[PDB]
């Protein structure tokens, strides 16, 4: 599960690139006072990291993951409740199954034996070519 | 569907190579299997291999085993296939096609002509066909552009680029004496030519291109 | 290798009948796993690559259209568009994707029916670039009708002429379902700077007498 949903994140809590999910994977920029004015900055801050979205279809990602400055893994995600359409909060399809990336075995290191395979999915007439990462723990 | 973008067409003489490539546009090449699949003239499909780009992993119709190779650059964004002692039972246009898991080819690029020969390329002359000197006006017209002595197959044949569409009739080539001669026509109001230009792009993948071809009102 | 077999050869519908193609597969291609049979169909329109109508014997490809339908099992398979409309002309492939080699089938050409059209004739003498050169190609285009059988004859000075002439049909157009033809005369610049009259006759079931389009060098 997720946590909360996303918010902005100050650049300087993350350490690492920020992955937000529609279906595909996706780094995610920092923003300036020109691009949040209505953020609450302090004088510490010059960039952040905005992640509020709704879902893909309206929105732009389920969810994403990044990792705290103490080295801790951080996840954000839409609200709970076609499969991961209308319930996706981030990288999960199912509770077995996430999406690959560059960087999932990082924040996830509980998934180092999954088994990786090739699907496609269509969301709002964008088709995303994916790998996904599956199966179970006792 | 997914946008494969495949090389231009290639001439070989028997017993050489050609390398193929297939660039990927709005995905990552990696999330899917890339096949190639082959079609002789006035024939069917056939299945060549098919390549995994997250490691590599490569399965082949064991009849090109050895003919065949098939690679895969993903920082590229690009597969390649490759084909060696060619005979001219090859020639054929070479498809790239992706799947996911299921093996089923969901988008297919838009294939690249191979044509085995000992002859040589020869680049066709163009020719713009205006109207019969002084017709009388119709609601309509009709212009032409011929494309004649060219080796090999094909040429790509448009009207003021691509914006021309409807009203074409492209026919397709006809072979007299080891040469290529194809024909196209394009039908408009009377109101649109010649009072806006209208103008013959013909393209041979042996690296010709004349676009000079507008079509001019007869004298 | 797994083959598979399609029928027939080839159809010809015009538009609103229904239609229906088959495929059999020398082995199974049934995953009990899956409970799913591992058979597409891929449409492939003149001039165009082929593209996947149907995985999975039953599945649509996402945005192909509902009167495409998919059916069968075990080793016998069925592809049946209800409702077959203008654009549907083409060749359909069937292929197992079960077990490599993946293997297609020999393909069904669709074909449309539509009701008689008159041909469309225009003629163009030899342009100015190409007399510079030496040659001189007149041609006849005859665009737009139907049936596909058609008879051109060429007139010099009123008189048949049958060496220099090359013919070209189009398919069928998959709008209106019609053919286009061209028919070319080449000359010499000499051979036709020696004559002046030139004649292209169209012969077609559209009609009891030639459409004649014709011109004189002046
Ligand atoms: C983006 O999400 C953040 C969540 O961190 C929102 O910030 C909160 O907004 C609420 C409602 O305005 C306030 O009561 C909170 O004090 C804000 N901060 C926190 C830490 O919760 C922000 O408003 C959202 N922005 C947009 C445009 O939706």
């Amino acid at each position: 599960y997720p946590p909360r949903q996303c918010g902005v994140v100050s650049a300087k809590t993350v350490c690492g690139p920020v992955y937000c999910f529609t279906p595909s994977p996706v780094v995610v920029g920092t923003t300036d006072r020109l691009g949040a004015p209505t953020y609450t900055w302090g004088e510490n801050e010059t960039d952040v990291f905005l992640l509020n979205s709704t879902r893909p279809p309206l929105g732009s990602w389920f969810g994403c993951t990044w990792m705290n400055s103490s080295g801790y893994t951080k996840t954000c995600g839409a609200p709970p409740c076609t499969t991961y359409l209308k319930c996706g909060s981030g990288p999960w399809l199912t509770p077995r199954c996430l999406i690959d990336y560059p960087y999932r075995l990082w924040h996830y290191p509980c998934t180092v034996n999954y088994t990786i395979f090739k699907i496609r999915m269509y969301v709002g007439g964008v088709e995303h070519r994916l790998t996904a990462a599956c199966n179970f723990t006792r | 569907e997914v946008q494969l973008q495949q090389s231009g067409a290639e001439l070989v003489k028997p017993g050489a190579s050609v390398k193929l490539s297939c660039t990927a546009s709005g995905f990552n090449i990696k999330d899917t299997y890339i096949h190639w699949v082959n079609q002789r003239p006035e024939q069917g499909l056939e299945w060549i291999g098919r390549i995994d780009p997250a490691n590599g992993h490569t399965q082949y119709d064991p009849k090109f085993q050895g003919k065949a190779t098939i690679t895969a650059d993903t920082s590229s964004n690009t597969a390649y296939l490759q084909l060696s002692s060619l005979t001219s039972e090859d020639t054929a246009v070479y498809y790239c096609a992706t799947s996911d898991y299921s093996y089923a080819l969901d988008s297919w690029g838009q294939g690249t002509s191979v044509t085995v020969s000992s002859a040589k390329t020869t680049a066709p002359s163009v020719y713009p066909l205006a109207p019969v000197c002084g017709d009388t006006t119709g609601s309509s017209v009709t212009l032409g552009c011929l494309v004649k002595g060219y080796f090999p197959e094909p040429v790509t044949l448009t009207w003021n680029s691509g914006s021309l569409s409807s009203g074409v009739h492209t026919f397709p080539a006809v072979l007299q004496s080891d040469l290529y001669t194809l024909s196209s026509s394009v039908t408009v109001t009377s109101s649109t030519w010649p009072s806006q230009s209208i103008t013959c792009n013909v393209a041979h993948p042996a690296s010709s291109t004349k676009v000079d071809k507008k079509i001019e009102p007869r004298g | 290798d797994i083959v598979m077999t399609q029928s027939p050869s080839s159809l010809a519908m015009s538009v609103g009948q229904k239609v229906t193609m088959s495929c059999k597969s020398s082995q199974s291609l049934l995953n009990s796993n899956n409970q799913k049979n591992y058979l597409a169909w891929y449409q492939q329109k003149p001039g165009q690559s082929p593209k996947l109508l149907v995985y999975f014997a039953s599945t649509r490809e996402s945005g192909v259209p509902d009167r495409f339908i998919g059916s069968g099992s075990g080793t016998d398979f069925t592809l049946t568009i209800s409702s077959v409309q203008a654009e549907d002309l083409a060749d359909y492939f069937c292929q197992q994707h079960y077990s490599t080699p993946y293997t297609f089938g020999g393909g069904t050409k669709l074909e449309i029916r539509r009701a008689d059209a008159a041909p469309t004739v225009s003629i163009f003498p030899p342009s100015s670039e190409q007399l510079t050169s030496g040659g001189a190609s007149v041609v006849c285009f005859l665009n737009n009708f139907y049936p596909k059988d058609i008879n051109v004859k060429w007139k010099i000075d009123g008189s048949e002429r049958q060496n220099g002439v090359l013919n070209s049909w189009t398919d069928q157009d998959s709008k209106d379902s019609t053919y286009s033809m061209s028919s070319t005369l080449t000359l010499t610049k000499d051979e036709y700077e020696r004559h002046n009259s030139y004649t292209c006759e169209a012969t077609h079931k559209t009609s009891t007498s030639p459409i004649v389009k014709s011109f004189n060098r002046n």
